[PDB]
């Protein structure tokens, strides 16, 4: 009575899923064309055997570094440390990680961490992919993407969480649809698939991309990640077997709604069924944009960073990659300024 | 012909498990969903009530031939194995489940972990306002293994039913593998696997060679 | 001479967190999210002090100390063009590092972890936020 | 010394309705897992027992083993009441009787 | 002067429970599940005070005070667009902290535990929920 | 004015028992197992009142009152989709709570204990199950 599907995810762009934590510049070393993230405990243990525990503690305690005492490489240089075996991991320098020089200005002060397990290995949680799938399914079902999805009985509008029934009811048959759809997480991938992209915003009014101080740990483009999706009812089986051709319908609506207002070279092409995963893909990829139009922008009308019209396009920077497919040679992006549509990925779902 | 056969296995998690308890052993500054823990060691456990209840509910969809509104309305093949408080024939079942405790804490330490429960950060995103409400959920570590012990008793009431009860036990364990042990498993929690699943006659005289063959081959 | 004893750590935590910096509206600048990792590490160290000997827990205390220094140096809250550092204020006003220097066996370690228990308890008592 | 604050825990459980899937909670009291209790069992030998002492000893060992393989009273089909008999030995507290072979069998068999 | 005496603590609980915050429907805001840990700790302390002297019960009393001040600020219920602290209200109206500060010997400790028993008894007598 | 005198407490128990609420089947909702602890405490208090002076019995009377109100608020039976409190009803109709406040010496204590014995006797006489 259970159906099992295999969802293969191929990232077409950097994908970041955070845990709320951030590396500070006193925690990583930019050298030898790489970002080295040591283990703080191992670093401190090696620094108590060199009689520099008090110096390192004064370095970390200092709440107001001026411009250069905020970097760990300054501590490693002043105090004459040559050892680099502190555990941790490394990220290969891309070049398009900061619009300025990472070793000259303030530059990368904070890095948003990717989600990891207790062993320090990155992975994609099943809750994240389930949320993306739920957005795709809710946007392409006319009985959920209607005006009844907005709870207007309040100070400001919000979502009608009771539109898709969930939970037990007194004396009624159990009617939770999304309990039947069970998305598992991934087996952890390696830190060799991680890059240090930066947030760029492309405005349809300014007609240019503006960089922002928001650096993330992201999966590199062309990464293969496998998920298992289990279905326990029949309706959810139809929904999941229709995950493609619903992702295509959602992307068609999204392109006709938002992506059509931007230059074609800034918009990526799809090899498989499209999806948007993780942080940075935008507000319209995470909402019912047909019903959230108007409400979402007025939520930010009284902030300094005002949402104007339908917002800006999120375009990170990451190295250009060609792929070999049956059609020949395919460029992941159509522009020469190395602009990936942040959060974009493709998938194929089979019926294992 | 009384005998007792112990199915011993290793419940190795394939994902973090959140069986969930109260705040009796919760930290004094933790806004969390705590897991059920040993009172002394403060380690995560898999209570036998969770295993028994989940296995019974899963086997109720395969071995009933009639939808049951209650565990008392269960079929005979499951009532004689799990018990039935409204049946003098099956009031005491033939299966004893046992609490499972962490059995590879040393291996987890050698793998480089600082605690045997992690805290996963989730949120719910409003689909009209794009407003995120976060939560923290405690989970047991993914590569944890728990000692699983299940005792099956054989009396004269098991004269020609042991080969069927063995099959039901195997099917229940397999269904538990294609399901999740108690938790938020619809978002990818509580996936488990049964390793080194073997049956040992711990009391009396009984031959478990064939059963052990289907245990270690079919699994 | 020890700053933490079994007869004063709860009152010490009382005084330490009653002196924490406050906004002009009266709310505490410190939040539980800024000290969540430190509290988790203290809880794990208390749990592990019961079973294992103190010589095994020699790296855990050092990791706890480096975490305390890192969190005190990194956490900043900016209000009204003024930047405060609530975790560093808590560390200096509670003498966390000096108390960590006086950890030499199971008794002192458990006393320090109970002191952190008292600190967060009374922080929540006087309107601390999550 | 292990820092327990109570000698009884409260285990929290719930029952899930088969049709409506409603969870009804329930808490019960349990003794702490690693608690140890002093077990004493007196056995009396008279003129009537002299030819049945070994059978009685075998039955006592089998009963202790069966209790170890079962649960002591409670909700033990759901994981309660598993016990072990440690330092199990028999000594003659009155009269004269040799418990050397009985002690060897008790240590080897439990 | 002591606030808990053998003649007044039951009437003190009588007076304290009647003043607890209520909803507009008339039912209480505090529940037994919020004070379950505090009741368990008081019961364990009272049981263990019979068999052993007050000299080495100091850690249990200090932890009891820490848990009281923690559960006061931890438990918050939001009803009708207004935050309430029911355990904090009970602690401030029953003078739990001031009665704890008066504990110096076995007699006062047992009096405090009996006062806590009287408080929960009268809370349940007046329609308090679990 | 004393509600319990040496001339009418048996009749008061009789009327109280006759006024106790029943089920649809005429069965008493109160059971002896619900008041077993109360009866044991009353018997111990009556036994101790013969030799010990009322000075050391005040704590026992206070705990007895605490147990009475706790059992009034705790025991509840739900039948025919309606909930009832048998111990609370017994306490109200039997007029027990304020009969406890007039216990000022040995005579009043023994009067109350004999009143409780009469209540039990007439409760069992009218079909009160165990």
């Amino acid at each position: 009575d259970y159906r099992t599907f295999k969802l293969s995810l191929l990232t077409l762009a950097p994908i970041h899923i955070g845990n709320g934590e951030k590396y500070t510049s006193r925690e990583f070393i930019y050298e030898n064309k790489k970002f080295y993230f040591p283990d703080m405990g191992k670093f401190y243990n090696k620094m108590v055997e060199k009689r520099l525990a008090e110096k390192f503690e004064a370095f970390l305690i200092q709440t107001r570094p001026n411009a250069r005492n905020n970097r760990l490489i300054s501590f490693l240089n002043d105090n004459r440390i040559a050892e680099r075996s502190f555990g941790g991991y490394s990220i290969s320098e891309t070049g398009l990680e900061s619009d300025r020089n990472p070793n000259s200005a303030g530059a990368i002060n904070e890095v948003n961490k990717f989600i990891r397990d207790a062993f320090g290995n990155p992975y994609i949680p099943g809750s994240s992919l389930k949320g993306a799938i739920r957005t795709i399914l809710m946007n392409t079902t006319p009985k959920w993407n209607n005006e009844n999805a907005v709870n207007d009985f309040g100070r400001f509008p919000k979502e009608n969480k009771n539109l898709i029934p969930w939970g037990p009811k007194k004396g009624k048959e159990y009617d939770d649809l999304f309990n039947a759809i069970r998305v598992s997480d991934s087996k952890p991938f390696d830190n060799k698939r991680l890059i240090l992209v930066q947030k760029w915003d492309y405005s349809a009014k300014t007609n240019k991309a503006k960089p922002l101080p928001l650096y993330r740990e992201s999966i590199s483009p062309l990464t293969k990640i496998e998920f298992e999706i289990t279905t326990t009812t029949d309706e959810a089986g139809r929904l999941i077997e229709e995950l493609g051709k619903r992702a295509q319908a959602f992307y068609k609506d999204y392109k006709a709604f938002f992506l059509s207002e931007f230059p074609d070279d800034k918009i990526q092409a799809n090899l498989q069924y499209p999806i948007y995963l993780g942080a940075g893909s935008g507000a319209w990829t995470k909402t019912l944009f047909k019903q959230a139009d108007g409400i979402l922008q007025r939520r930010y009308s009284r902030m300094k960073t005002k949402m104007v019209k339908k917002g800006v396009l999120k375009l990170t920077k990451a190295p250009l990659k060609i792929v070999k497919i049956p059609s020949g040679n395919h460029s992941l992006i159509k522009n020469h300024e190395s602009f990936y549509e942040m959060g974009k990925a493709n998938f194929m779902i089979k019926e294992i | 012909t009384f005998a007792k056969i112990k199915f011993s296995a290793q419940i190795r998690l394939e994902t973090g498990l959140h069986i969930g308890g109260s705040d009796a052993f919760a930290a004094i500054g933790a806004i969390d969903s705590p897991v059920i823990k040993d009172p002394i060691t403060n380690l995560p456990i898999i209570p036998g009530s969770s295993l028994k209840g989940k296995m019974r509910t899963l086997l109720a969809k395969v071995y009933n031939e009639k939808v049951a509104e209650k565990p008392s309305d269960d079929s005979d093949i499951l009532s004689r194995l799990f018990g039935n408080s409204k049946d003098k024939r099956f009031k005491m079942g033939r299966l004893i489940f046992r609490d499972a405790f962490l059995s590879n804490a040393d291996e987890l330490d050698s793998l480089g972990v600082r605690s045997y429960t992690e805290v996963k950060f989730e949120n719910t995103i409003d689909r009209i306002t794009a407003e995120a409400n976060p939560r923290q959920i405690e989970r047991a570590i993914r590569n944890s293994t728990f000692d699983f012990e299940l005792i099956y008793e054989i009396t004269d009431e098991n004269e020609n039913q042991v080969e069927e009860d063995f099959k039901v036990i195997r099917d229940g364990l397999k269904l538990l593998e294609l399901d999740y042990l108690g938790g938020s498993g619809s978002r990818g929690y509580g996936k488990v696997a049964f390793e080194n699943l073997k049956a040992t006659t711990v009391f009396g005289n009984y031959d478990v060679k064939t059963l052990n063959e289907l245990l270690t081959a079919e699994v | 001479m020890a700053i933490l004893t079994d007869e004063n750590y709860v009152d010490k935590a009382e005084r330490a967190i009653s002196l924490l910096e406050k906004d002009n509206k009266g709310n505490y600048l410190l939040t539980t999210s800024q000290i969540r990792k430190l509290l988790s590490l203290c809880s794990s160290l208390y749990d592990r002090s019961k079973e294992r000997k103190f010589d095994e827990l020699i790296n855990d205390v050092s990791y706890l100390r480096v975490q305390f220094v890192y969190q005190s140096g990194r956490n900043s809250v900016r209000v009204n063009r003024q930047t405060f550092f609530p975790v560093k204020d808590l560390v200096e006003k509670g003498q966390i590092l000096e108390a960590l220097k006086e950890i030499k066996d199971r008794e002192t370690l458990q006393r320090f972890c109970r002191y952190m228990e008292a600190l967060v308890a009374y922080f929540k008592f006087y309107g601390g936020k999550d």
